[PDB]
């Protein structure tokens, strides 16, 4: 709930308006460059399906993780900025990211 | 209601 980037964005993007979500990652690149990962390095997903893709380059990301003392309604997050390879699961047509699988 | 692709952008993307 409010002040640092994670508390504000988790609320504005409707992730913590009615619950506290333990972890969430935000990617800070242009949307089309993130969508472009679906034709980059094909890798297996954690669940064994093979519709996951890893970005060739690292991307700027912000990890938001609830502190050990966060409780609904006052969710509280620690903000960590990183540049990581993202791994996304892709589906559909256009073949676009539908889930985060990991980040390296 | 949101598609899975729209939900991914709302939850994980910030240009």
């Amino acid at each position: 709930s409010s002040s640092n980037y994670c508390n504000q964005m988790m609320k504005s993007r409707n992730l913590t308006k009615d619950r506290c979500k333990p972890v969430n990652t935000f990617v800070h690149e242009s949307l089309a460059d993130v969508q472009a990962v679906c034709s980059q390095k094909n890798v297996a997903c954690k669940n064994g399906q093979t519709n996951c893709y890893q970005s060739y380059s690292t991307m700027s990301i912000t990890d938001c993780r609830e502190t050990g003392s966060s409780k609904y309604p006052n969710c509280a997050y620690k903000t960590t900025q990183a540049n990581k390879h993202i791994i996304v699961a892709c589906e559909g047509n256009p073949y676009v990211p539908v889930h985060f699988d990991a980040s390296v | 209601k949101e598609t899975a692709a729209a939900k991914f952008e709302r939850q994980h993307f910030d240009s």
